[PDB]
């Protein structure tokens, strides 16, 4: 598992790429085909919830139909 | 969180 310890140790540069090489599959498993735009919609909440949300499932799925709600009301007009 | 339309696509391109 990808801990804060690793993450904090990274060059801040690669700090959201980490984070999204352990999002993407999960969200994609949610949303085959939406997964790479949500998860770029994510990568944009702070690293310290990024973590907590790879930690909670709850708290991805919370984070992710709020992201699909925005996109999909988006698409759609 | 608000969501941002305009954010970037993670493209998967870790290997």
């Amino acid at each position: 598992p990808l801990t804060a310890s690793m993450l904090a140790s990274a060059p801040p540069q690669e700090q959201k790429q980490m984070l999204g090489e352990r999002l993407f599959p999960l969200i994609q498993a949610m949303h085959p085909t939406l997964a790479g735009k949500i998860t770029g919609m994510l990568l944009e909440i702070d690293n310290s919830e990024l973590l907590h949300m790879l930690e909670s499932p709850e708290s991805l799925r919370s984070k992710v139909d709020e992201a699909v709600a925005v996109l999909q009301a988006h698409q759609a007009k | 969180f608000v969501p941002n339309v305009h954010a970037a696509e993670f493209v998967p391109s870790f290997l």
